[PDB]
């Protein structure tokens, strides 16, 4: 084990909002539009360098249709880290991080990082949910809040690299 | 006889018919009045032939008249068997694995060809759903987003729609998906409204030119069709990423398979890119406002095993009612949990 730390996150959210799309430009850096939707468990290994230590990030895609949350569960508890990802343009996304939330506490270990995060934002036209409502709700709960676009990698890097400063001032 | 008569019903039908004409005349057994562990059944030149499983060993028995012979089949003669019967459901009681005529490996991002076509015409065993679930007002909220961006990407997915062993051309159902509305930003709650007379006209027209004799056939059928609201329903229901999520039992197998494909994946390619789903392949029949409609909708996922690259398939089967309307809504209570069969097979590469 060549690396200083090995990290379990998990990416969650309604169905559509881009968890994947988030991953793949994390992973590889490109997004797409033919990779179909995800049936089921996926997961992707990236390694990443944090004051001058190595860490092993391996993060974890998932269903986002309800029917899904019962067997995505399993994955939930040996979790470090929970992203809760909801699509900017699409209200109802937003009005279930609610849920979303409340299944990680159903599950996780409670001593597990949160981090919510607002995709899509790039495209300005149809955004329906204010940086400012969803920042409010963010800080109202302690945690750290991000507006990514995978599209155009903004703040794509950044959200896993908060993910992983947040875990290592713990560990 | 003394022993009674030397013909077999088997030798004939072997020098008869073909191989596959053979395997696509069995059909599952569901009649009340079966052989005891009877799945399949087959008719072809007064002769019936049923396939039983009692105590894990299947049988075959050719009924001729009144006259009766049996062969209990072999464990490589049975795998055989199954490696070789109609893309149907039938109940073998088991989750069975076929393996494909290619070696897999584990540095690849998707299922060699031959596990795709493999998996495309194997069959499946049904899962029992007795204890299925009840409709929930979340199902089939993402319907019309899932067959959006399943058509979107059809250019690079093994995705295939039929009707009644016509397949109905990727592009048409492309214009038909649209022009019903269907896009990246569409209200999931949405209730689609059909198409007038020159709206099929514009679709259908612009894909087969006016001036053809080759698919006049298929143009007036289709033309038809995309007017029928039960049909839109049962074409976009089968893309519902949770169609097969419908009981405790299918979630417990449907678990573990996932575990086992997982596992493999973690300690055989953890550095390896692997496409979490194949597509679809859809299949709509016209049932003998309009007619009903039967569906199976089948998903390719991507599974794991001790060779390489596999696919698992997990079919469903439902039947739309002729008064359905396209609506997130309409689906969730016209297709109910327990109207719906589902069933897994797994299909590997080879050593
Ligand atoms: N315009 C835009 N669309 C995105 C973006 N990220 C994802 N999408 C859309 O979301 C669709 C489904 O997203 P995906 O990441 O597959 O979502 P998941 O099924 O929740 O994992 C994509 O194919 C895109 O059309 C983005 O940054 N900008
Ligand atoms: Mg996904």
């Amino acid at each position: 084990p060549e690396y200083d730390a090995l990290f379990k996150l998990l990416l969650i959210g309604d169905s559509g909002v881009g968890k994947s799309c988030l991953l793949l430009r994390f992973a590889d850096d490109t997004y797409t539009e033919s990779y179909i939707s995800t049936i089921g468990v996926d997961f992707k290994i990236r390694t990443i360098e944090l004051d001058g230590k190595t860490i092993k990030l391996q993060i974890w895609d998932t269903a986002g249709q309800e029917r899904f949350r019962t067997i995505t569960s399993s994955y939930y508890r040996g979790a470090h880290g929970i992203i809760v990802v909801y699509d900017v343009t699409d209200q109802e996304s937003f009005n279930n991080v609610k849920q979303w939330l409340q299944e990680i506490d159903r599950y996780a270990s409670e001593n597990v990082n949160k981090l919510l995060v607002g995709n899509k934002c790039d495209l300005t036209t149809k955004k329906v949910v204010d940086y400012t409502t969803a920042k409010e709700f963010a800080d109202s709960l302690g945690i750290p809040f991000l507006e990514t676009s995978a599209k155009n990698a903004t703040n794509v890097e950044q959200s896993f690299m908060t993910m992983a400063a947040e875990i290592k001032k713990r560990m | 006889g003394p022993l009674g008569s030397i013909y077999s019903p088997h030798e004939t039908l072997a020098e008869k018919h073909s191989e596959k004409k053979l395997m696509d005349s069995f059909s599952p057994s569901l009649s009340q009045d079966k052989m005891d562990g009877e799945f399949a059944h087959a008719n072809i030149d007064g002769i019936s032939i049923r396939l039983c499983l009692n105590k894990g060993i299947c049988s075959v028995f050719y009924l001729d008249g009144d006259k009766i012979q049996s062969t209990q089949l072999s464990s490589k003669e049975y795998n055989n068997l199954l490696s070789s019967l109609p893309p149907k459901q039938f109940n073998l009681g088991k989750v069975h694995t076929i393996t494909a005529p290619v070696s897999g490996n584990f540095k690849t991002h998707k299922p060699a060809p031959e596990v795709i076509e493999t998996a495309i015409n194997c069959c499946t065993s049904i899962i029992p759903n007795d204890d299925y679930f009840h409709v929930k007002d979340t199902d089939f909220n993402s319907v019309w987003h899932d067959i959006y961006r399943d058509i979107r990407a059809s250019d690079s997915n093994s995705t295939k729609i039929y009707f009644n062993n016509i397949e109905i051309p990727l592009k048409l159902i492309a214009d038909l998906i649209n022009e019903l509305g269907i896009n990246e930003f569409i209200d999931s709650k949405k209730e689609l409204q059909m198409l007038s007379y020159n709206q099929v006209n514009k679709i259908i027209n612009s894909n087969f030119p006016q001036q053809d004799l080759c698919f006049q056939t298929e143009k007036l059928l289709f033309t038809s069709l995309f007017q029928d609201p039960a049909f839109i329903s049962a074409l976009t229901s089968a893309f519902w990423q949770s169609l097969h999520i419908t009981s405790s039992s299918v979630e417990h197998i449907y678990a573990q398979i996932m575990s086992e494909n997982i596992e493999n994946r973690l300690n055989f390619m953890p550095e390896q890119r692997v496409i979490n789903n194949c597509g679809h392949i859809i299949k709509i029949n016209a049932v003998v406002g309009g007619r009903a409609y039967e569906v199976s909708s089948s998903i390719l996922p991507s599974h794991i095993t001790c060779n390489g690259v596999g696919i698992n398939k997990i079919e469903t089967s439902y039947l739309v009612h002729a008064g359905t309307l396209p609506s997130s809504e309409g689906l969730r209570n016209a297709i109910p949990p327990e109207s719906r069969q589902v069933s897994f097979a797994i299909i590997s590469p080879d050593v």
